[PDB]
């Protein structure tokens, strides 16, 4: 409505964006409908670009070049995206309809690689996120316990992994039961203070082993 | 040997190669420490082993032919391994032909 | 019998001489073709690229070379350790044959894995060729049906 | 209980059940069923004896099924003639031509209220305990499957009209007793 | 022939290094023969070293235990290895009987992939 | 599990629930149907190199696919309002897995389960893969996808025609019985299963043929034919076919009315044979009350090969009665299916004669009698009509010579003797349809007789 040379352009853009797949449910989770919608969207975009209704304008041409799925254009316009996870989700949205867990780690690794190549530096949190994307719960919680000293976060993560009914480790890479060690560490850190010692009682009652003698000594 | 200083830009499998090489490096350091301590242990215990007694390793005493049969079987298995390596080489050569 | 044997031996030796002459000619040709290539790789090795991925790949290759060198050195160390410990077990079937048994078992396992990988690659290539032939046959059948209709 | 299990195992896979008359067979079977149902209503198992008593229930249900199956057959086909059987308890009299009169007599000899209270006691014993694990629930479901085999008939997978269909042992015809029991 | 293939691949990669599309080609390729054989040799050496040092440590521990027994109790025996040898022989036989169909399939594929022309011409690349 | 699936698919509410949940989509997305050792896209080229698995790879794959095809046919037959989308997703899955489907259709043996699998596949194709179905529904969802749909439908129709030409011989029954006869005592049940599979194949064929005439209910003046005027196909099929390899008719000229005549004659002969066997079985069941013990023992041995000699006389009588009841039910089903297939063959012959009369007969003359080419009540078209010169369309339609049509009519009138007339009369007297389509048996009979005894101008 503002620019006089963009009415039909925005109309064509809105008509093209209507073919976006918003997770169809034709009975169950089907990827065929998503793939067909993505193919139809790509075909409509290519047809518009070849006809000319989506050309002869620098702004919309750059928009289409970004939507097609490139890397150098996004590295130049990095002021819009956030970090490596934003780059990865942008690639997965503008390059493929959907991805599988067998290729998600590969795509995330390639995203982090080209993001670091395009003027960047390594980062411990970035490496932790890359490990989380590469899965292996044992090694990601090992990296978490190595880097971050927050015992409550590791305790919550172990509780979630136990609630999810997954195979967990019964040893703390030296003794046994990681949740008991985390609760004992939090109890020590809380007793280091001079106030609030009520949660330690229940956290020691939850441990039917060293918690009794620990509370009796504290 | 001089080609390991070129090849610009990583690939899709280069990061997996890097992480596997890091795992192999830490495993090699651990095994090197183990070998270093085992060498000292053996250098300290060799005199005691020579002063004491040496055990036997000749198995199957009731059958005097089973030992040579097992030895010939192991030699023929090694020959089969060599022949299979040669056959794989010939197969890839004929494929490249 | 001796005459037949020496005649067969002379024929085989003449054939082997011809084969060795051909092999020597091929080796001389390979050497003459490789002589100008020995100086081209030396000049390309000095071109060090400066990038977040190029330097990463260079460091990865250097670490791989160092790992291979250290592995070869410590493998020679383990070999001499085994050859020194062979006198500790005393006489036997093959002087402590457990090491040789484990070595040949691992070698046969790796050979089986390589054979399986090669067979999978050959089956994939055969399947790709068969799919190309099937697509060609389907196109031909579609053209024939169009010409018939 | 182990002696009872050995006894029922010998009755199942060691000795047949076709010597005394079928009427006395069914009478003794129904009396034993009512007795064991009163026993399981008065409780006998706790936590460790539940699989054993469930296996015993399965074995006695198999015994009842074998008795019902043998009640229909006859030796040399001599007493299975005539019509209008006079041996009933709650169900009406059934008539059949020579050749099916024995089957009709064996089918009408079963008591409607007897089967009703049997299934009610079985369901009550199933719903009473809550600690019955895999073996207990499997034995109880096998007993229920044997009861349903006695009542109706099993089927087989197909695509149109090719399933295992057996007559008599069904749930049709409201004038008989199978439809009333199913209702 | 191996050296000829190696110098051919060397020339090919040297010609491809001076191309701008080689970057995208390597970025899109999920595998590479050089890195594949490198990691293969690395894993082979690692497994060989691991099993060798494990058996060496086991033999050293057994020898130390035998020496301690001969120094304390002044007597002892050695357990036989006939069962272990028979198990190893059976395992080798089973692995070779499983590899024989693989060899048959490889031979069939090599004969069906129109690659027997060289064997028919008796080692002729033309 | 598959029995429970069949049970929940038999009901209408259960079928609606399964269609709303997505059982066909789940079966298509399953991983057990990806690595298949069956791949053949109609053409001669096509193979598969699968790793070492359990013995009989294709047989085990067909056995695993059997419950899926069974429940698919069941939900397609018992569908309520979602039948359109059900057939749509079924055809989509069949097109996605057309490799193994065509491989199974092309690979046939003389076993027992192979014939049942082929019959089920043919029925599923006839129920959820038709040009009329494509023209009715899904016509506004990518015609290129619909183009591939009709291409695969034509391929499946060619495969079904080949299977019909292979299994349309009466001697094929006894040829395949010797391949699966495990014992001479169970040979009766083996041949019964073989003839049941053959009748199921013929039922799927007639259902595919009648799927176009059911829609043409308000008007019955349409012809659906595409054969050639040559009755030599009857003599070519009366010989001996091969149920183990690939016996395909010349596709460059299409089948003719000889195959239909041979099928009708074989169906009438099998109908008479089954009627005689059913009468004998009824007599045996009526006289079973006084059968000798040796006779009832022989009957039990013929029923089951197990040594059933130590059982009681009442047990032997019950087993003999059960065997007789099963045989009577099987013979009644066979007679009903034969009568229905004969009525469908009469429909086919009448529509083919009407096509030859008022569509195409001689291509060397542009006569006004050979007008119109609409097939069915809907708006269907056809390529060309009459070509004076040599054209491939003449091989699909009638020949360019009137002598061929005259010889075909003469051979048909000679084959339509008193025996076949009495057979058709007995069939129409013992059976009178089963569905709702107005009684037209006598009309079809008299029209076929008139069009066979008359000549074309």
């Amino acid at each position: 409505s503002t620019s006089a040379s963009a009415r039909s352009m925005c109309r064509v853009l809105d008509d093209l964006l209507k073919k976006m797949p918003m997770l169809h449910t034709g009975g169950t989770q089907t990827l065929t409908e998503f793939e067909l919608k993505w193919q139809h969207w790509r075909e409509e975009c290519e047809r518009h670009l070849q006809n000319g209704t989506f050309s002869s304008n620098v702004h919309m041409e750059a928009v289409c070049r970004v939507l097609l799925g490139d890397e150098e254009v996004l590295l130049e316009k990095r002021d819009l995206m956030t970090t490596w996870y934003h780059f990865l989700v942008s690639r997965l949205l503008f390059k493929h309809p959907t991805v599988k867990p067998t290729e998600l780690h590969f795509y995330a690794q390639s995203s982090l690689d080209m993001f670091l190549a395009g003027d960047s530096c390594p980062e411990p949190l970035d490496n932790i996120l890359l490990a989380a994307f590469e899965f292996d719960i044992h090694q990601v919680i090992k990296e978490f316990s190595i880097v971050s000293s927050n015992w409550w976060f590791v305790a919550h993560l172990t509780d979630l992994l136990d609630h999810c009914q997954l195979f967990q480790a019964h040893n703390l890479y030296f003794g046994a039961n990681m949740r008991e060690f985390l609760l004992l560490d939090y109890a020590s850190g809380l007793f280091s203070h001079h106030s609030l010692w009520q949660l330690g009682v229940d956290y020691f009652d939850y441990c039917p082993n060293l918690g009794r003698e620990y509370l009796k000594l504290h | 040997r001089s080609f390991h200083t070129q090849l610009p830009v990583l690939s899709e499998s280069e990061r997996d190669m890097k992480k596997e090489l890091q795992a192999t490096n830490q495993q090699l350091q651990q095994l090197g420490n183990s070998i270093n301590q085992v060498n000292r242990k053996m250098s300290y215990q060799e005199k005691q082993m020579e002063k004491g007694k040496s055990p036997r390793k000749s198995s199957l005493t009731l059958s005097d032919y089973q030992k040579k049969n097992i030895k010939a079987v192991l030699k023929e298995h090694g020959e089969h391994i060599q022949e299979m390596v040669k056959q794989i080489n010939n197969i890839r050569n004929h494929v490249n032909f | 019998t001796l005459h037949r044997e020496m005649e067969k031996v002379k024929l085989d030796q003449k054939r082997l001489d011809q084969e060795l002459d051909f092999i020597l000619s091929q080796q001389k040709e390979l050497e003459d073709l490789l002589t100008p290539l020995e100086e081209s790789v030396k000049e390309q090795s000095g071109t060090i690229y400066l990038q977040h991925a190029d330097e990463e790949r260079e460091k990865t290759y250097k670490l791989a070379e160092n790992i291979d060198a250290q592995l070869k050195r410590m493998a020679q160390d383990l070999k001499e350790v085994i050859e020194h410990l062979n006198t500790s077990a005393g006489p036997g079937d093959a002087s402590n044959p457990l090491q040789q048994i484990c070595k040949i078992l691992n070698a046969h396992m790796d050979s089986l894995q390589w054979i399986d990988q090669n067979s999978a690659l050959l089956q994939r290539k055969v399947e790709q060729v068969t799919k190309e032939c099937e697509s060609r046959r389907k196109e031909q059948e579609r053209g024939f049906s169009i010409a018939f209709d | 209980l182990e002696s009872w299990r050995q006894l029922v195992e010998i009755i199942l896979t060691a000795c047949p059940q076709d010597l005394i008359p079928t009427e006395h067979r069914q009478l003794i079977i129904r009396d034993l069923l009512q007795d064991l149902h009163v026993k399981i209503l008065d409780d006998d198992a706790a936590q460790e004896l539940m699989p054993i008593v469930a296996g015993a229930v399965f074995t006695l249900t198999a015994h009842l099924s074998q008795s019902v199956r043998t009640e229909l057959k006859q030796p040399m086909t001599a007493s299975g003639l005539g019509q209008s059987q006079y041996v009933q308890m709650l169900d009406g009299s059934f008539a059949a031509p020579p050749g099916t009169e024995n089957i009709s007599a064996g089918f009408a000899s079963i008591g409607d209220s007897s089967l009703h209270m049997i299934l009610r006691n079985l369901l009550e014993f199933i719903l009473k305990t809550g600690g019955g694990f895999q073996r207990v629930r499997a034995h109880l479901y096998g007993s229920l499957l044997y009861y349903l085999q006695i009542a109706q008939r099993p089927d087989e997978p197909d695509t149109l009209e090719s399933a295992h269909k057996s007559m008599w042992e069904r749930l049709t015809a409201p004038e008989d007793v199978f439809s009333k029991l199913q209702r | 022939l191996e050296g000829f293939a190696s110098i051919e691949d060397v020339q090919q990669r040297n010609k491809l290094k001076q191309d701008p599309k080689y970057l995208q080609l390597l970025y899109k390729k999920p595998l590479d023969p050089k890195s594949e054989t490198q990691m293969q040799e690395i894993r082979r050496l690692n497994q060989y070293v691991k099993n060798a040092v494990q058996d060496v440590n086991d033999v050293l521990d057994l020898e130390w235990d035998q020496y301690l027994e001969e120094k304390q109790k002044k007597k002892g025996i050695i357990i036989p290895e006939r069962e272990t040898l028979f198990n190893s022989l059976a395992n080798h036989q089973e692995i070779i009987n499983q590899q024989r169909p693989k060899l048959e399939q490889l031979v069939e594929n090599l004969q069906k992939l129109r690659l027997y022309n060289q064997i028919s011409q008796w080692n002729v690349p033309d | 599990k598959m029995a429970f699936l069949t049970r929940v698919a038999k009901s209408s509410q259960g079928a609606i629930e399964l269609l709303r949940s997505g059982v066909i989509v789940r079966l298509a997305q399953c991983q057990v149907y990806d690595m298949r050792p069956e791949t053949d896209p109609h053409g001669v080229f096509g193979m598969r190199e699968t790793p070492v698995f359990i013995p009989a790879p294709v047989e085990r794959y067909r056995q695993i696919l059997l419950p899926a095809l069974q429940i698919c046919q069941l939900i397609l037959t018992s569908s309520t309002a979602q039948h359109l989308q059900a057939a749509g997703q079924v055809l989509q899955f069949l097109v996605a897995h057309s490799d193994t489907i065509q491989a199974i259709l092309r690979s046939q043996e003389g076993s027992l389960g192979s014939l049942q699998e082929l019959a089920l596949l043919t029925g599923i194709i006839s129920k959820a893969a038709l040009p009329g179905v494509l023209n009715e529904l899904d016509i506004g969802l990518n015609d290129g996808s619909m183009m591939e749909l009709q291409g695969h439908i034509g391929r499946f129709q060619r495969q079904c025609l080949a299977l019909l030409n292979r299994f349309g011989g009466s001697d094929r029954l006894r040829q395949l019985s010797l391949q699966d006869d495990s014992s001479r005592l169970d040979g009766v049940s083996k041949k019964d299963d073989m003839e049941l599979a053959m009748q199921q194949i013929c039922s799927n064929v007639m259902e595919y043929c009648q799927a176009l005439m059911i829609q043409n209910s308000p008007s019955f003046q349409q012809t659906v034919c595409l054969f050639t005027p040559s009755l030599k196909e009857s003599a070519s099929r009366d010989g001996t076919r091969q149920d183990s390899q690939v016996s395909i008719l010349p596709s460059w000229r299409l089948p003719s009315l000889g195959v239909v005549i041979h099928l009708l004659k074989q169906s009438a002969n099998n109908f008479f044979t089954y009627y005689d066997i059913h009468r004998q079985s009824v007599g045996k069941l009526q006289n079973v009350e006084q059968l000798p013990p040796d006779e009832i023992k022989e009957l039990c041995q013929s029923e089951m090969p197990v040594g059933a000699d130590k059982i009681s006389t009442t047990q032997k009588y019950g087993l003999a009665r059960r065997r007789l009841v099963k045989l009577i039910n099987s013979r009644a089903k066979l007679l009903s299916l034969c009568s229905y297939i004969i009525e469908t063959c009469l429909y086919i012959l009448w529509r083919h004669l009407e096509y030859y009369l008022l569509h195409c007969t001689t291509s060397d003359s542009q006569d006004p009698v050979f007008s119109n080419m609409t097939f069915g009540n809907r708006r269907f078209q056809d390529t060309f009509n009459t070509d004076p010169n040599m054209d491939p369309r003449n091989l699909r339609q009638n020949k360019v010579s009137q002598q061929d049509v005259d010889t075909l009519l003469r051979e048909g009138a000679n084959s339509f003797g008193e025996s076949l007339q009495k057979r058709l009369l007995d069939i129409e007297s013992l059976y009178c349809k089963v569905r709702s389509r107005h009684s037209f048996i006598q009309a079809l009979v008299r029209r076929i007789r008139g069009l066979l005894r008359v000549s074309r101008v």
